[PDB]
């Protein structure tokens, strides 16, 4: 009696590798926050009047 | 870069205020007030304030 792995084996199937799409996490990103846009002005009427 | 160049500065001025007052029999009234911001000379900013 001999084991099943003692004889050479050939794959009769046509392998098809399937790599699922990895999960992705999106982080917040802004070129200029609303605070930066407000600060872009040279003068602010609110602060000047205050 | 939209942020304006921010730097610290010190202002020096005198609030010159000359008012005209009319004295009645039983009351006082301001016939005119002249407010002006007079600048401080370099000699005073250096030899007196600083
Ligand atoms: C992936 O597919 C290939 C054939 O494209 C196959 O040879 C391989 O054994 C499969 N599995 C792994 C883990 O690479």
């Amino acid at each position: 009696q001999l084991s099943r792995a003692d004889i050479t084996t050939v794959s009769t199937f046509i392998d098809l590798n399937i790599t699922m799409l990895e999960d992705h996490e999106f982080v917040p990103l802004e070129v200029y926050t609303r605070h930066e846009i407000k600060d872009s002005g040279l003068l602010d009427y609110t602060e000047v009047q205050r | 870069n939209i942020a304006p160049y921010k730097f610290k500065a010190t202002m020096y001025y005198k609030d010159v205020t000359v008012s005209q007052v009319w004295f009645g029999h039983r009351y006082s009234q301001f016939m005119g007030i002249f407010e002006d911001r007079a600048p401080v000379p370099f000699e005073e900013v250096i030899d007196k304030i600083n």
